[PDB]
RNA sequence: CCCAUACCCGGCCGUCGCUGGCAGUCGGCAGAGCGAGAAAGAGAGUGGCGCGGACGCUACGCCGCGACGAGUAGGAGGGCCGCUGCGGUGAGCCUUGAAGCCUAGGGCGCGG
RNA sequence: AGCCGGGCGUGGAAUGCGAGUGCCUAGUGGGCCACUUUUGGUAAGCAGAACUGGCGCUGCGGGAUGAACCGAACGCCGGGU
RNA sequence: CUAACACGUGCGCGAGUCGGGGGCUCGCACGAAAGCCGCCGUGGCGCAAUGAAGGUGAAGGCCGGCGUCGCCGGCCGAGGUGGGAUCCCGAGGCCUUCCAGUCCGCCGAGGGCGCACCACCGGCCCGUCUCGCCCGCCGCGCCGG
RNA sequence: ACCGCCCCCCGGCCGGCGACCGGCCGCCGCCGGGCGCAUUUCCACCGCGGCGGUGCGCCGCGACCGGCUCCGGGACGGCU
RNA sequence: CCAUCUAAGGCUAAAUACCGGCACGAGACCGAUAGUCAACAAGUACCGUAAGGGAAAGUUGAAAAGAACUUUGAAGAGAGAGUUCAAGAGGGCGUGAAACCGUUAAGAGGUAAACGGGUGGGGUCCGCGCAGUCCGCCCGGAGGAUUCAACCCGGCGGCG
C-alpha cells in the first residue's frame, strides 16, 4: 500500500532522500551489467567469480529426459511402503521379506545414506550404488535390477 | 495501466481457517452484539430451525 | 461437522482437511492466575510506592 | 474447552421443538481476527474491475 | 472464554466511540460507560447493570444469571427498586456484596444509582 | 555539556511480539506475570523466546528431540520447545515423551500419541510446573536456513566457501575465470 | 562589580535505561505486610452488638526511580495530522438548514 | 607433539566501563582553516604534505563588524554563580 | 506501475508445499465473486552433491570365532575437546516456653546432564595426484571393484 | 479373512458441566402484598450552627514551616 | 548395419486472435485546467500555398412567474412599483475565494516596509458577570407522610 511507503514520509524534503551534492541522475554507471570488466570489475570479481570465460564441451540437442534419473536414500527407503507392511514383516516369523519397488513410486537410483533397520528387504530398482548394495547385504536382503 | 496486479491469491488452508474462525465467532453472544446486531431477545444465538 | 470434520474425525466432504489446532487450550487467564498450584510458587507482591 | 453442548431446534412458531442436535466441532475452532482480516482484505480484491 | 473475546473486541466494537483524546463504551450493562476489561458488560459471565426505570421514577438493577450464557433471551434478571435513596443504595450494596456477585463493581453501581436518582428528582 | 556518545544509547531487543494474533498475546501476558513474580529464570527465557520472530524459532525435529532426551540423567522430564515440532520420517522407534510446544505437526502428534506420550501446550505447562522444574529446554537448529550459506566472507576471495548468488547451476554459470587456475586465477 | 543557551538548585515536556512495580480488588467464607544492611518459611502439624471499608486494571493499561536532549546529507519510529474512494459500523447528522465560503468572537494541541 | 587423569583460587599493577556477534543499508568519494613540523616559491588570502582540533553540519557570551579566533556547545522556564 | 532478485518481518502447512492452467458447481443483482477437485500434483521449488564429460554419489564403535585372525557371528550405534542460557543432584542452611520429633517449602558448597551457537580435532561423498597390494567373474580382458 | 481409524448400543472407571444443567434440601439476598403504627423511617424548610472535601467574582495583605541561595553580626579554639 | 517417413499436387470445421464497425452490460476510474482534442452549432471557429496544426466554451429559477405601470434622460443607464422563499437568483443570471480597487469606521505616520521577545494603551466582542460555589455527615427548630425494624405468604436469584 502507498500509505506505508517511504514516499509519504519524504514529502517536504527537497532532495527526496537522494542527496544534494550527488543528485539522482538517470544512469550514472551505465545501464544493466555495463562495465563488468572495466569499472565494475572489483564488484564482479568479489561477488561473482568465474563469470567471464568458457569451460566444458558443448552439447547441442540436449534432452533432459534421457538423463532423467531421480534418486532415493536408504533412510527414506522404508517410507515408500505403508507402515503396516513394515510391522508385519517385523513380527513375521517365516523369514519372508517385503518387496519395495522404487520405480513404482518414481525413483530410479538408490543411494545408501541412512541407517537401515534390521529386517530383510527385497529392494528392486534400476540403478544401485556400492554402499547401498553393501548396506542391504549387511542388513540381510536382496538387490534386484529392473529395466 | 490495465495490467496492474488487481487480484490476489490466498492459500486454501488459510481460507478454510478464516471460515472456521468466523463460524466459531458467530456463536458467541458478546461478539455478535459487538458487531451491532440486536439479538437481546433471541432465545439461542446458534439459532436452528427445522427444514420446513 | 461433515463439511469441516471434528477434532478426531477428518472432513468427509473435503479431500483431507481437519480443524486447526489450538495454540492454547485453557484461555481463562483469570483461572490460570487464580489457581492454587501457581499461586503457591510466587513471591510476595511488592506494592508500596517509594517516591523521590 | 472441548465440551460440545446440546443445541435445541426452534420451531417456526418460535418455541423450542423436541429435537436437539449436538454442537458441531467447528464452533470450538480458534478465533483469529488476524487471519480473518488478512483473508478478507486479500480476497475482496478479486471482484475488482480494472481502470486506466 | 472472557479474555479471548476481550482481546477480540478491545478495538473493534460497535459500542466503541473514540474522539477528543477519549474513549467510551456504549453497551448497556456497563457502569462508568468506559472501555475497560472490568466494566465491559458483554464479556464476563457475571455482570451488573443499573438503568433508569421505564417509569419516570425508580431504578432497574440487572444481574446476569449463571446458566444461560448462550441464551440471550433468558440471561438477565431485572428488578425494579422504587424507594428512598438510602434504602435503594443499601439494597444494591447488599445485592452486590452478600451474594459475592462481582464485588469489584459495588462502588461503581452505588455511584451510578445515586446519579440516576438525582436525575430523577425534579429540577430547581 | 557532557562528554558522552548516544550511538548505542538505545537497545534494540524486542519488548513484545511483532505478531498480532491473540493466543500468543495471552500466552505473553501469562508468562510476563510469571517471569516478573517468580525468581526462576526459565520463565524469563521462555517469555523472551515467545517474543522472538519466526526465523528465530526454527522447527525442532522428532529425531533431534529424542536424541537430546535420550542423554543420561534426563529421563521422564518434559521437553519444552518454543517452536514447532515437526515429524522426522527417518526414525522408526519413538519413545514416550512429555512434549510442550506452541504447535505440533499432525503427523508428529499422531506419532507421539501412538507411542504413548502426551502433548502439552504452554498454558497447561504453567499449571503443571510454574517455575518449570523437570524441564528440558530445547530449540531447533537456528543456522539451518539456507540463507546462511550466502553469508560471511565474500566468494571469489581466498579461503571463502560461501555460496554465490546464481540464477541457475551449470557449467556456463560462474565457473571460468575466478574458479580455475587454467583461466586467469584461482582463489 | 557586570553577564552566556556554561555550572549549581527547583518546576515542566520528551527520549533512553532500570529488558523496574501492579492479576493481591486474596473482605463477617476477610484480617489489609513483604523498604528491610546481611542467600533463604508472619511454615504446617506429633510426643515429654452495629453487616461495614475511596480510586484502580482501554495490561497495546496504569505507576515509580535515575540519566540525558545541537544537527546538514542521510536512516528509522509515532501521528486521536490532512485529502479522495471502497468494506464494515455509529437505531450517526441534515430543508426547525448539509457542503462550501467570510469573521475585531470562545477555545484546544509543542506541531501537523 | 597430541592425548587422558589428578592437585593447586591471595583471579596475582593503577584507573574506568556491561560485552560479544550477524544481516540489510542510505549519503559521501570537489573540501577549507588554525598552533606545531614541513616541500616548492622573492612572496601570496599561492601550491603540496604529517598530527590534533575545528568550520562545513553549529546556534550562544566576547573580539565594534566577521564561516575557522577566546570561552562555551543548545529541550521550555525561575533563582544563584 | 509491472517483472526479477536479495534480505528482514507477519500468517498457513511442514519433508513437504503450492491449483496460478483446466474442470465440476441450475452461469450471471452482488457473482468477472465464492466453493469443490485428490487417480486433475502434470509441474515448479525443496528433499544430494560433485565432475568439462564418460560417470560416481555422503559414519561407524566394542566381544566370541586362527593378535604372527584369513574370515563368520554376538552385539552397540551417527563422533571427540573447550566454552555454554536453562534443568538435575546436593554438603551444608532457613527460629522463638523448652524438649523429642516430623511434614511441606524456600537457601546453597560442590557435582551432574548439557540446547542453540562459536572455535578446534577427527570422519564420510565427488574431482585430481602419489604409493602399493588384494579381490570378483556368464563372457579372465587395454574388464570391474 | 486380517489391521488401523471413526459413528452408534451396552457395561466399568476418570474428569468437567466457570466456552457445556435439571430436580430435592440448606443458607443468604432481593422484590410484590399484609402484618406492623410512630422516642422508628422518610421528604421539604430554617440557623449567617459544627465537622470533612472542593473552591474563593475580582483585587490584595499577613503569619509560621521547609528547600535553594546571597549577606551581616557575635563568640571559641589550633599551628603559631 | 539399424530406426522412421514417402518430398517436389490439392481441400478441410473446433479450440485461438480482435484499440475498426453494430448492439449491449458493468466499474473500489475522472468529475469541466480532470476525463477523449471534443459533456456545448468540435475535428467546429481559426492559422498555414500545402502536407498539416487546432482551441475556448456546462449550471437563473420548482415553475418565465424573464420585472406591467409612473417618472428623469436622446439613449445607454436609474429611482419607484411588481413576480418569487429568495432578484442577498435580473437573461455569461447556483455558490462567489484570493490577488487588486472604491468607500465608511478606528488608529498611526521624518531613519522603506515588514519581523522575534517583553510590556503598556486604546478598541470590537465575550463571560448572557456585578454580593459569589456546591457536596455529604451531624446538632437544634418548625412541619408533613400510610412510615421503620421484626414476622407471614408468593416469586426470583446467588452459593453449597
Ligand atoms: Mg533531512
Ligand atoms: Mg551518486
Ligand atoms: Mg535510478
Ligand atoms: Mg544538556
Ligand atoms: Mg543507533
Ligand atoms: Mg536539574
Ligand atoms: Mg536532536
Ligand atoms: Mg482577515
Ligand atoms: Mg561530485
Ligand atoms: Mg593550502
Ligand atoms: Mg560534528
Ligand atoms: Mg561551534
Ligand atoms: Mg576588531
Ligand atoms: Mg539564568
Ligand atoms: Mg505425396
Ligand atoms: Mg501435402
Ligand atoms: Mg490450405
Ligand atoms: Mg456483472
Ligand atoms: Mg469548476
Ligand atoms: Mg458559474
Ligand atoms: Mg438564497
Ligand atoms: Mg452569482
Ligand atoms: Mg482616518
Amino acid at each position: 500500500p502507498s500509505r506505508l511507503r517511504k514516499t509519504r514520509k519524504l514529502r517536504g524534503h527537497v532532495s527526496h532522500g537522494h542527496g544534494r551534492i550527488g543528485k539522482h541522475r538517470k544512469h550514472p554507471g551505465g545501464r544493466g551489467n555495463a562495465g563488468g570488466m572495466h569499472h565494475h570489475r572489483i564488484n564482479f570479481d568479489k561477488y561473482h567469480p568465474g563469470y567471464f570465460g568458457k569451460v566444458g564441451m558443448r552439447h547441442y540437442h540436449l534432452k533432459r529426459n534421457q538423463s532423467f534419473c531421480p534418486t532415493v536414500n536408504l533412510d527414506k527407503l522404508w517410507t515408500l511402503v505403508s507402515e503396516q507392511t513394515r510391522v508385519n514383516a517385523a513380527k513375521n516369523k517365516t523369514g519372508a521379506a517385503p518387496i519395495i519397488d522404487v520405480v513404482r513410486s518414481g525413483y530410479y537410483k538408490v543411494l545408501g545414506k541412512g541407517k537401515l533397520p534390521k529386517q530383510p528387504v527385497i529392494v528392486k530398482a534400476k540403478f544401485f550404488s556400492r554402499r547401498a548394495e553393501e548396506k542391504i547385504k549387511g542388513v540381510g536382503g536382496a538387490c534386484v535390477l529392473v529395466a | 495501466k490495465t495490467w496492474r496486479r488487481w487480484h490476489r491469491r490466498v492459500n486454501t488452508t488459510q481460507k478454510r481457517y478464516a471460515i472456521c474462525s468466523a463460524l466459531a465467532a458467530s456463536a458467541l453472544p458478546a461478539l455478535v452484539m459487538s458487531k451491532g446486531h440486536r439479538i437481546e431477545e433471541v432465545p439461542e444465538l446458534p439459532l436452528v430451525v427445522e427444514d420446513k | 461437522d461433515d463439511l469441516y470434520g471434528t477434532w478426531r474425525k477428518a472432513a468427509s466432504l473435503k479431500s483431507n482437511y481437519n480443524l486447526p489446532m489450538h495454540k492454547m487450550l485453557n484461555t481463562d487467564l483469570s483461572r490460570i492466575l487464580k489457581s492454587p498450584e501457581i499461586q503457591r510458587a510466587l513471591r510476595a507482591p511488592r506494592k508500596k510506592i517509594h517516591r523521590r | 474447552a472441548c465440551a460440545r453442548p446440546l443445541i435445541s431446534v426452534y420451531s417456526e412458531k418460535g418455541e423450542s421443538s423436541g429435537k436437539n442436535v449436538t454442537l458441531p466441532a467447528v464452533f470450538k475452532a480458534p478465533i483469529r481476527p488476524d487471519i480473518v482480516n488478512f483473508v478478507h482484505t486479500n480476497l475482496r480484491k478479486n471482484n475488482r474491475q480494472p481502470y486506466a | 472464554s472472557a479474555h479471548l473475546q476481550w482481546m477480540v473486541v478491545r478495538n473493534c466494537s460497535s459500542f466503541l466511540i473514540k474522539r477528543n483524546k477519549q474513549t467510551y463504551s456504549t453497551e448497556p450493562n456497563n457502569l462508568k460507560a468506559r472501555n475497560s476489561f472490568r466494566y465491559n458488560g458483554l464479556i464476563h459471565r457475571k455482570t451488573v447493570g443499573v438503568e433508569p426505570a421505564a417509569d419516570g421514577k425508580g431504578v432497574v438493577v440487572v444481574m446476569k444469571r449463571r446458566s444461560g450464557q448462550r441464551k440471550p433471551a433468558t440471561s438477565y434478571v431485572r428488578t425494579t427498586i422504587n424507594k428512598n435513596a438510602r434504602a435503594t443504595l443499601s439494597s444494591i450494596r447488599h445485592m452486590i456484596r452478600k451474594n459475592k456477585y462481582h464485588p469489584d463493581l459495588r462502588m461503581a453501581a452505588i455511584r451510578r444509582a445515586s446519579a440516576i436518582l438525582r436525575s430523577q428528582k425534579p429540577v430547581m | 555539556g557532557v562528554d558522552i556518545r548516544h550511538n548505542k544509547d538505545r537497545k534494540v531487543r524486542r519488548k513484545e511480539p511483532k505478531s498480532q494474533d491473540i493466543y500468543l498475546r495471552l500466552l505473553v501476558k501469562l508468562y510476563r506475570f510469571l517471569a516478573r513474580r517468580t525468581n526462576s529464570t526459565f520463565n524469563q527465557v521462555v517469555l523472551k523466546r515467545l517474543f522472538m520472530s519466526r526465523t528465530n524459532r526454527p522447527p525442532l525435529s522428532l529425531s533431534r528431540m529424542i536424541r537430546k532426551m535420550k542423554l543420561p540423567g534426563r529421563e521422564n522430564k518434559t521437553a519444552v520447545v518454543v517452536g514447532t515440532v515437526t515429524d522426522d520420517v527417518r526414525v522408526q522407534e519413538v519413545p514416550k515423551l512429555k512434549v510442550c510446544a506452541l504447535r505440533v505437526t499432525s503427523r508428529a502428534r499422531s506419532r507421539i500419541l501412538k507411542a504413548g506420550g502426551k502433548i502439552l501446550t504452554f498454558d497447561q505447562l504453567a499449571l503443571d510446573s510454574p517455575k518449570g522444574r523437570g524441564t528440558v529446554l530445547l530449540s531447533g537448529p537456528r543456522k539451518g536456513r539456507e540463507v546462511y550459506r550466502h553469508f560471511g566472507k565474500a566468494p571469489g576471495t581466498p579461503h571463502s566457501h560461501t555460496k554465490p548468488y546464481v540464477r541457475s547451476k551449470g557449467r556456463k554459470f560462474e565457473r571460468a575465470r575466478g574458479r580455475r587456475a587454467s583461466r586467469g586465477y584461482k582463489n
